């Protein structure tokens, strides 16, 4: 929440990685299917300037994702006594 | 992929097919010519699958019915209100809780059923309610009957609402085949928007209007004098005074700072000792969670957007190695068969009731409900019953997909398939199981009863002579009493009382108390699982044997609702799954019957009482320790020694409960002439009676004929469960209401 | 007298029944009475007598308030016969039933009229064969109209239009009076200067009724 | 420029209405959504596109109705009690009422529903059918409500006086630009509605309080953050 | 209005309506003579 905390810094580097993570291989998106690997897929929704498989629910599941993995791991260090 | 499909006016809003009664079926569009024409009307009305083998007519019925049912509820839930705003003391009943009955039916003055209206306390005249309405009034906030009035008028226009919805979904837009087969949005919108909004929408009623309510009213202030929930709303400086964290004002929700929210957020898991009830704080959190939960849940599966999980991908992929095609054909048969679905969810919602039941008995959640004996005891018979009645349900219409929506094209190898394949196997060890668990539980009841009329006490398996005790779940009993001291730090206390601790009372009548296990609760618990299983093994032979059988091989042709193939092959009278469906509701009766006996003497022994300074004086004094462990015991000392309010209630408010008691065991002796005895001989009664009004030339045009041998057994099984449950809610109110 | 004529609302498609020819016929029917030819004889015959005695009312309460309020010792509309009995020679009871003997000849002379058109002008009463006979549905004639304007067709056609339209004026008046005299306890003649006193601020919201006052903030 | 349209919408709409911008991700203006005869479900594109362009002029009065009285009444024009907030003039009691009116509010609002009610159903009336307002003798301006084919743009000799747009792409271009801005008001009335739950201050109070601190006055410090 | 008429004219509408007579008739007299057992004028 404020600007230059723990948990701000750690949450912003947790949906930057998922964001990074969605653009590039990595995390399943709209473009990526199959349970082992990730596939390519239909662009379903047009990107709008994006390059590559990346529109806006992508960006909106991603950040959603983001934010649950960041308020996890905040709560979760506070239990423990850590950041 | 997935978009709103609808056709425009399909069926037009004409008063002509009123007029016809039979016109949904081609066999009752003929017009009638027997009186068996009429039941017929009456019992094919909703046999959707009968009138059309379209499947989207079937979607656009159920549907209209489906609002017709929520206009029906909604109407019934306003019109409860409506008689709390005005025929009820729920003013008086807010000033002490504790001292004035809850009423909210008054009766006329008309041929002396006034003397109904009891004296309930607080200035009032009415008959003492068991609903628990009350407190649920109270966990809501409700202070005034301008309220009560205000939600019976929103539910009445809620009601009108769905009712005009079900009219335009039907007659005006009716969604087509597709709209309803998208099973994944369904689930999404259901788990987002059913479950989870409105788990959101109550936790935030209960943290701004509940909330400062009930602890204003726990504190002892005059609920007049308790400001309104508008107040709590706009005007932030009484809800600050109340809890200091509302002063951030957002600041912590937004921050990730939630510890500041643990003033009334809470995790003091146990019992409120100013109203006995669950701390309103942490149904505040929990309801949140479960919203949280549900949000996340609801965006599993794919709809339109590419991510998500398919139900069909998930279903073929779970395959092993031991049941060949596993879960293949389950999706096209829970996406085309509405039977099936029928079945899971009268299932699912069966034994979820049955949780509610014993989850409410064990922790009340609402203030002032553990002291109100009467209430919590109908609410757990009344949920009960319902679990059980949907939980049998769930096998009448699995059954009647197995008849009907079952298709043998797409089931070759999979586990439905397999299912069928050792069905016998399954019958034959669930009835070994059965007759197992009826021998070593009930004649374990017939030696104690033995051994105690032959003067042999160290011969019984009771309490002091053989000790057949419940080690494993005094053992899980010990280990959820210690749950917040290892497991789950940061837990005040226990999460019910029912595992261990201290005695919670609320004006000298205790609350809730721990519960002590022996070997008559073995006895009655291997006993309620004896009486699951038999039911399990009727309702399961009845789906599986279906379609054929060795005695039968083509049963499938002869439909699911059939009376018998004749006398043939010895006789097949009772062989259709209708008629096992017909036989394990006695069972279900039977069992659940005996299940709310055994809550009702536990908790009334071991559970409810007075509290004194000596002691926790019981209602029944703690028999159940000794007089539970034989069939005498319970004919003595717990259907004679308790029933003696109900047969002396006559001249007081409670012989209202005397007379519905007489009236269920009439309606229960009245049954067995339907359950007992045949067609050919009342037909030929009314054959006799035909000649008499023939003689007198007043034979009617429509032919008076007997009722058929289902529709026989159906009256016979809808009288006898009528009776059944009537007799016992009679009993178990008049006892709980004059002695508790 | 149909077709493009003036209905409830403009564009609503008017009845197949309700083609115009009847007086004050707008058209207007959201529950579809009246579609029946006997039906629609009953609701007509019924709409003109309660037409009738709602004007008769209506212009009695006028009246009676309007003198009240000039200064002739009058009471209110509401709770009248309480008084009324108090002060008449004939007492409760004698004067009701009195009122139902006198009234059941015209009601049932009335309804077998409706049911037998013309049955009634046939030298039954006192030798009366020309009158007593009903000229239309709802429009006896004859005695009850002595002075002859309605002989021409047009004539009686405008007078039609002109009865329903003030008879359901009345009917609404009526409903106003019961309605404002619950809700302010006054003669309408006394709402009415209540009223034209001071319009910006006496109205059906400052009464106390109708709009409910709960937190008065 | 299509703002963020979504692929596969624009395979049932074309380039006919104002905006069209392609954006529609859950689908609504879907032919096959309510296809039939008579009178059919709410979701149609016709119902869609008229309560669409209803909307968009009752947010731009209803933004305009919100600055004009607080901007005119930070200066001298309109004078400091009558410069409420849009919220306390009466519209919501427990936010505040002005006392001080010509009249009661409820009168007010039987008057107000009065006349609406009489507006509203006669372009109800003429949706279902059109013209039809022109042929009943409603004042003698039953030839002012003549309407057109396209229920949201009836013109006539009062709703478009001045006649805009002889040709077909003035047409087009100010159809646009009414969307667009009616659009940006729905939003603006948005946002003044969070504004006003939240800051319980007017729009102009708050964009006056962003310009002073941006960051001191901001969406994160409303709600307590930093 | 005939096809509500005759869906008004089957049987349990008809029954329906009977009974509500029929009640009403038992429960008027029994209010406004208060407890009678023997018919004494
Ligand atoms: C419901 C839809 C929105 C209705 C309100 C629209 C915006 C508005 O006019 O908002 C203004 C009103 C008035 O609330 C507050 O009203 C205050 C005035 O109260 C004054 O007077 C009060 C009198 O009791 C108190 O004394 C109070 O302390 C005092 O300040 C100020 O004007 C605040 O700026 C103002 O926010 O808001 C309210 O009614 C708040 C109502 C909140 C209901 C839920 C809204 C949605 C929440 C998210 C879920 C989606
Ligand atoms: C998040 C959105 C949402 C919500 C809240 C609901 C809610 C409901 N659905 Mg629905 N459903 C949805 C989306 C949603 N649906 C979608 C997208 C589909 C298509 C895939 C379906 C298909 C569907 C079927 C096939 C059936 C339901 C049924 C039901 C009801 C279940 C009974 C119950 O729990 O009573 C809860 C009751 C209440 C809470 C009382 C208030 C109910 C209000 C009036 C409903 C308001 C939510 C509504 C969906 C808003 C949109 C409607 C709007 C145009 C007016 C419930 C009202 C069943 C039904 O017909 O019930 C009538 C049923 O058989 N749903
Ligand atoms: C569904 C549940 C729910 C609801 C309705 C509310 C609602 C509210 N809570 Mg609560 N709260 C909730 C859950 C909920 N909360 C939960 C789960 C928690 C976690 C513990 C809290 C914790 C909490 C705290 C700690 C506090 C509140 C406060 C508030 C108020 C502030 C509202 C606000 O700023 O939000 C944001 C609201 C908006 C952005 C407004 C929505 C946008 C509007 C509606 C747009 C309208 C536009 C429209 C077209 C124009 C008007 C139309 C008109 C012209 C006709 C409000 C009454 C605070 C309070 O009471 O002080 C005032 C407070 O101190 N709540
Ligand atoms: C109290 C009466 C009674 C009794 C004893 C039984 C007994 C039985 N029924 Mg049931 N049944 C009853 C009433 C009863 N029924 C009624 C009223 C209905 C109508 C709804 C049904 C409907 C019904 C169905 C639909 C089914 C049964 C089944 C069964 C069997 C389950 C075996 C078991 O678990 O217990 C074991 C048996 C006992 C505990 C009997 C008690 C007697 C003593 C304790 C046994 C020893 C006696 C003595 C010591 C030996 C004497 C030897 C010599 C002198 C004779 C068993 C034969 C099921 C079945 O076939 O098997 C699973 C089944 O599917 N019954
Ligand atoms: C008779 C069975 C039974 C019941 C009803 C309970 C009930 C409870 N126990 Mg206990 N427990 C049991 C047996 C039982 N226990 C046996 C042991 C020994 C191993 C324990 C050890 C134990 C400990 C050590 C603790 C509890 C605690 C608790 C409480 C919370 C538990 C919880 O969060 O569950 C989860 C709650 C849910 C609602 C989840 C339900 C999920 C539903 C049914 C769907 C499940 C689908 C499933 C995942 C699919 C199967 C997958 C599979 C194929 C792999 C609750 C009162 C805790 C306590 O003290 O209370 C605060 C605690 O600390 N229990
Ligand atoms: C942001 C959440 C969200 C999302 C992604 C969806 C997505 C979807 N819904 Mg749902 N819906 C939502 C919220 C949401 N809805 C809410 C809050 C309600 C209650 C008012 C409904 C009520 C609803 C119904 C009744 C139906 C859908 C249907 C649909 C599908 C297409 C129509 C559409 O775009 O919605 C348009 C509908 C809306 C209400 C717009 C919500 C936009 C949110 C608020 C942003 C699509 C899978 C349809 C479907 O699946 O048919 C098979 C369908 O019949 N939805
Ligand atoms: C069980 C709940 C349920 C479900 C699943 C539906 C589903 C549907 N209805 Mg229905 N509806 C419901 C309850 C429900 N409705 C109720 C309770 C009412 C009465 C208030 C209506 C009144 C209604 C009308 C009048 C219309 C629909 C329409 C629709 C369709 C549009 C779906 C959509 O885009 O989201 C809903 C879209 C929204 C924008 C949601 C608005 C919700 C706010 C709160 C209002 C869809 C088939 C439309 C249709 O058939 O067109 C295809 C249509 O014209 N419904
Ligand atoms: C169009 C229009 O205005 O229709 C307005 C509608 C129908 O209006 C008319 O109705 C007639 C039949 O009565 C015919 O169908 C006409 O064609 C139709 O225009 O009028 C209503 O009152 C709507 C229905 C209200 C009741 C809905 C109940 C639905 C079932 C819930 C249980
Ligand atoms: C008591 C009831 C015993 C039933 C034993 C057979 C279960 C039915 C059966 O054959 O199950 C076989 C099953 C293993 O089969 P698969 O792994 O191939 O099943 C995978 C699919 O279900 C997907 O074993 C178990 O579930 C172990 C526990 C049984 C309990
Ligand atoms: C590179 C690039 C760029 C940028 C971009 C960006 C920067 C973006 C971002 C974005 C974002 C940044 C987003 C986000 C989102 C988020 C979200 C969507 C989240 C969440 C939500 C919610 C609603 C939540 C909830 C919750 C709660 C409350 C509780 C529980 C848990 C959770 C967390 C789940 C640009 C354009 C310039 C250019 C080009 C490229
Ligand atoms: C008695 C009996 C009959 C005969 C029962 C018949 C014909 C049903 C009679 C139902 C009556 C007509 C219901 C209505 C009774 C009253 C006339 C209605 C109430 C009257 C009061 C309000 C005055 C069967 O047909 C039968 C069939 C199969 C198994 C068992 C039996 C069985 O036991």
């Amino acid at each position: 929440g404020f600007i230059g905390s723990p948990t701000n810094l750690i949450m912003v580097a947790s949906t930057g990685a998922c964001l990074f993570a969605s653009r590039f291989g990595l995390a399943p998106s709209v473009r990526k299917v199959a349970q082992p690997l990730k596939l390519a897929d239909r662009e379903v929704i047009q990107t709008t300037g994006d390059p590559a498989g990346f529109t806006a629910t992508d960006v909106l599941a991603m950040g959603a994702a983001g934010h649950a993995i960041g308020v996890g791991i905040v709560l979760g260090l506070k239990g423990i006594g850590q950041l | 992929k997935v978009k709103i499909a609808v056709d425009r006016n399909p069926v037009e809003t004409n008063f002509e097919k009123w007029a016809k009664p039979g016109h949904f079926s081609r066999a009752l569009a003929k017009g009638p010519n027997t009186t068996t024409w009429i039941w017929n009307l009456h019992a094919d009305a909703h046999d959707f699958d009968n009138h059309t083998s379209d499947l989207e007519e079937i979607s656009r019925k159920v549907f209209s019915a489906h609002f017709g049912q929520l206009g029906i509820i909604l109407i019934w839930l306003s019109g409860m209100y409506f008689h709390g705003a005005r025929f009820s003391n729920y003013e008086g009943w807010l000033s002490d809780p504790t001292h004035i009955k809850p009423s909210a039916q008054v009766v006329w003055p008309i041929v002396g059923q006034e003397i109904l209206n009891g004296d309930v306390g607080g200035g009032f005249q009415g008959i003492q309610i068991t609903s628990g309405f009350f407190q649920l009034w109270r966990a809501s906030g409700i202070t005034s009957e301008l309220q009560l009035y205000s939600t019976a008028i929103g539910g009445l226009v809620l009601a009108a609402a769905c009712f005009f919805a079900g009219w335009f979904h039907y007659h005006k837009a009716a969604p087509k085949l597709e709209w309803f087969q998208n099973v994944e949005s369904m689930l999404n919108h259901h788990l987002a928007g059913l479950l989870g909004l409105g788990s959101l929408a109550w936790a935030g009623h209960q943290i701004h209007v509940s909330l400062p309510v009930n602890k204003l009213l726990d504190a002892g202030v005059d609920p007049k004098e308790i400001p309104l929930p508008h107040e709590f709303l706009l005007n932030q400086s009484i809800i600050a005074d109340l809890y200091p964290s509302f002063s951030k004002g957002l600041a912590p929700f937004f921050t990730l700072n939630w510890a500041e929210y643990s003033d009334f957020l809470t995790f003091k898991g146990g019992l409120n000792p100013v109203t006995g009830g669950l701390w309103l704080s942490d149904t505040a959190h929990h309801h949140l969670a479960i919203a949280v939960l549900f949000l996340v849940a609801g965006h599993q599966y794919r709809t339109n957007w590419g991510i998500g999980h398919s139900i069909k991908d998930i279903l073929e992929s779970h395959k092993g190695p031991f049941t060949g095609n596993g879960h293949a054909g389950l999706y096209e048969i829970l996406t085309t068969s509405w039977h099936a679905q029928l079945a899971i969810n009268l299932a699912l919602f069966g034994s979820l009731s049955i949780i509610v039941a014993h989850h409410m008995y064990a922790m009340p959640p609402y203030p002032y409900l553990a002291t109100d004996y009467g209430t919590q005891l109908s609410l757990f018979t009344h949920h009960m019953w319902i679990g059980g009645f949907c939980v049998v349900g769930a096998g009448a219409h699995a059954a009647i997909f197995m008849v009907r929506d079952y298709d043998p094209t797409n089931n070759y190898n999979n586990l439905l398939d397999r299912v069928i394949r050792h069905r016998d196997a399954i019958i034959s060890h669930l009835n070994w199981v059965s007759i197992f668990l009826g021998f070593h539980s009930f004649g374990l009841y017939i030696h104690n009863d033995t051994m105690s009329a032959l003067g042999r006490p160290q011969d019984m398996f009771s309490d002091t002579a053989i000790q057949l005790q419940p080690v494993f779940a005094q053992w899980i009993q010990n280990t959820h009493f210690t749950a917040p001291q290892l497991t789950a730090p940061n837990a005040l206390a226990a999460t019910s009382l029912t595992w261990g601790g201290d005695v919670v009372a609320v004006g000298g009548k205790v609350a809730m108390m721990p519960i002590a296990l022996g070997t008559s609760d073995f006895l009655v618990h291997h006993i309620h699982a004896f009486t699951i299983h038999v039911t399990v093994l009727i309702l399961l032979k009845g789906v599986l044997f279906a379609r054929s059988s060795r005695l039968i091989p083509d049963k499938a042709n002869l439909g699911f609702r059939f009376p018998c193939d004749g006398p043939g092959r010895g006789g097949t009278c009772q062989v259709s799954a209708w008629d096992h469906v017909f036989l394990g509701l006695f069972w279900m009766y039977n069992s659940l019957s005996i299940v709310i006996f055994h809550f009702s003497w536990k908790m009334q022994s071991d559970v409810w009482g007075t509290v004194t300074d000596s002691g926790v004086s019981h209602i029944t004094g703690g028999n159940f320790a000794q007089s539970a462990n034989t069939i005498n015991g319970w004919l003595r000392d717990f259907l004679w020694a308790q029933s003696s309010q109900v047969i002396q209630s006559y001249g007081s408010a409670l012989s209202a409960y005397g007379l519905m008691f007489l009236g269920a065991h009439f309606v229960w002796a009245f049954s067995l002439m339907f359950l007992f005895s045949g067609r050919g001989y009342w037909q030929e009664l009314i054959e006799s009676i035909v000649w008499a009004h023939n003689k007198l030339r007043v034979a009617p045009s429509i032919q008076p004929r007997a009722l058929s041998i289902t529709q026989g057994r159906a009256v016979g099984v809808a009288h006898y469960l009528l009776g059944g449950i009537a007799t016992t809610w009679s009993f178990f109110l008049a006892r709980i209401i004059a002695v508790g | 007298a149909g077709a493009d004529r003036p209905l409830w609302s403009p564009g609503s498609q008017p009845p197949a029944w309700l083609d115009g020819s009847l007086a004050g016929d707008y058209g207007f029917d959201p529950l579809h009475l009246s579609e029946e030819p006997e039906m629609r004889k009953w609701m007509v015959q019924a709409e003109l007598v309660h037409a009738r005695w709602a004007m008769l009312g209506v212009a009695g309460i006028l009246f009676t308030s309007i003198a009240a309020k000039n200064g002739a010792p009058f009471p209110d509309w509401y709770d009248a016969g309480k008084e009324a009995i108090k002060t008449s020679p004939a007492p409760l009871g004698s004067l009701i039933f009195t009122e139902l003997l006198l009234f059941g000849w015209v009601e049932t002379k009335r309804l077998y009229d409706l049911r037998n058109p013309g049955s009634q002008g046939d030298g039954s009463f006192l030798g009366i064969t020309d009158g007593l006979k009903g000229k239309e549905n709802g429009y006896p004639g004859g005695l009850f109209d002595p002075m002859g304007m309605s002989k021409n067709e047009a004539s009686f056609k405008e007078a039609k239009v002109k009865e329903i339209k003030n008879g359901r004026l009345a009917m609404l008046a009526f409903v106003g009076f019961i309605a404002q005299h619950h809700a302010t306890h006054k003669s309408p003649i006394d709402n009415l200067v209540d009223h034209v006193a001071d319009p910006f601020h006496v109205t059906f919201a400052t009464n106390g009724v109708s709009v409910p006052h709960f937190t008065e903030f | 420029l299509y703002v963020g349209s979504d692929a596969a919408a624009l395979k049932y709409l074309d380039g006919t209405l104002p905006g069209d911008y392609g954006f529609d991700p859950l689908g609504l203006l879907d032919p096959t959504v309510s296809n039939g005869q008579g009178a059919g479900g709410f979701v149609n594109p016709r119902w869609l596109q008229y309560s669409e362009v209803i909307h968009a002029r009752w947010a731009m009065l209803g933004a305009a109705g919100c600055i004009a009285p607080e901007i005119l009444g930070k200066a001298g024009v309109i004078p400091a009690e009558t410069a409420v907030d849009w919220f306390r003039t009466g519209v919501i009691p427990p936010a505040g009422v002005y006392k001080d009116f010509w009249a009661d509010p409820f009168t007010l609002f039987f008057i107000e529903v009065v006349a609406i009610q009489f507006a509203e159903l006669k372009r109800l009336q003429d949706y279902k059918n059109p013209g039809s307002q022109s042929r009943q003798y409603f004042l003698g301006l039953e030839g002012l409500f003549k309407g057109s084919d396209n229920p949201a743009y009836p013109g006539g000799p009062f709703f478009n006086f001045a006649n805009f747009g002889k040709t077909e792409a003035e047409m087009k271009k100010l159809k646009l630009n009414e969307i667009k801005n009616g659009r940006l008001a729905m939003l603006a009335m948005f946002g003044y509605g969070a504004q006003a739950v939240i800051t319980g201050d007017g729009p102009f109070d708050n964009l006056l309080a962003h310009l002073a601190d941006p960051t001191g006055a901001n969406l994160i410090t409303n709600l307590g953050g930093k | 209005m005939k096809d509500f008429t005759t869906y008004l004219s089957t049987a349990p509408v008809v029954g329906l309506g009977w009974a509500i007579f029929t009640s009403g008739l038992l429960i008027e007299i029994n209010r406004f003579f208060p407890d009678p057992l023997v018919f004494s004028f």
